[PDB]
């Protein structure tokens, strides 16, 4: 059991690990929004290239989204909320000891637009 | 004009990739007669949508879509006419760049995650 306990711990480390990788990619999206916003906030723009600024930010908008929904690890749902702690659909809990109840939870919020 | 008006034609009709043309209208949106899907994901809904407006003399409003009359410069008073359309028509085309270089940051950014 702790044999088995310590390689689950491993598992539950690189569930985590994972999320974590998804989240890099969607802060460099963000940032780059944001970026463009100071460009976009400037007073030398006319209307035509304000939206062709609005174009590229609506497919990283949507861009943020398809990680959101598509990020998997064993096929399971991350950055959707199912791991929230206000209106949870599921319990994550990583089971890093040898008996009943030893095990602990973990909460992943909504990471979508 | 009508060398340089030709050329651009010939841009639209045999600009390839994959030997799959791209300019012709072929990916639009409103009335396509294919559509553009990049598989990037790890299941089976995981994947996007490219759309490519058509990009010809008719597209860009420099020939009529009917008569199939192009541009003349052949009188003073039509020339200041044809600088409003160049105005016109390099809008779409820094529209459709635009358009595409917002798809390629976006699977810039896929690929790392």
């Amino acid at each position: 059991g702790l044999r088995r306990a310590e390689q689950n711990t491993e598992d539950g480390m690189s569930l985590i690990q994972t999320a974590e990788g998804y989240l890099q990619e969607t802060h460099e999206i963000v940032q780059r929004v944001r970026v463009l916003a100071v460009q976009a906030a400037n007073g030398i723009y006319s209307e035509e290239d304000r939206q062709q600024i609005q174009v590229e930010v609506s497919q990283l908008v949507d861009e943020i989204d398809r990680i959101a929904s598509q990020a998997e690890f064993n096929k399971m749902k991350l950055l959707t909320g199912a791991f929230a702690r206000l209106n949870p659909t599921a319990s994550m809990w990583f089971h890093i000891g040898a008996n009943m109840h030893q095990r602990e939870r973990v909460y992943i919020e909504t990471m979508n637009t | 004009v009508s060398q340089l008006v030709d050329e651009i034609d010939r841009i639209a009709s045999q600009a390839e990739f994959n030997k799959m043309k791209l300019l012709t209208g072929a990916f639009a949106r409103l009335n396509p007669t294919a559509s553009m899907w990049f598989h990037i994901g790890a299941n089976m809904h995981q994947r996007e949508r490219v759309y490519i407006e058509t990009m010809n003399t008719a597209a860009l409003g420099l020939r009529n879509p009917t008569v199939l009359t192009f541009i003349s410069l052949s009188t003073a008073g039509k020339a200041n006419s044809v600088i409003g359309l160049c105005d016109d028509a390099l809008r779409v085309i820094s529209k459709q760049r635009a358009d595409l270089g917002a798809y390629y940051n976006r699977m810039e950014h896929a690929a790392k995650g």
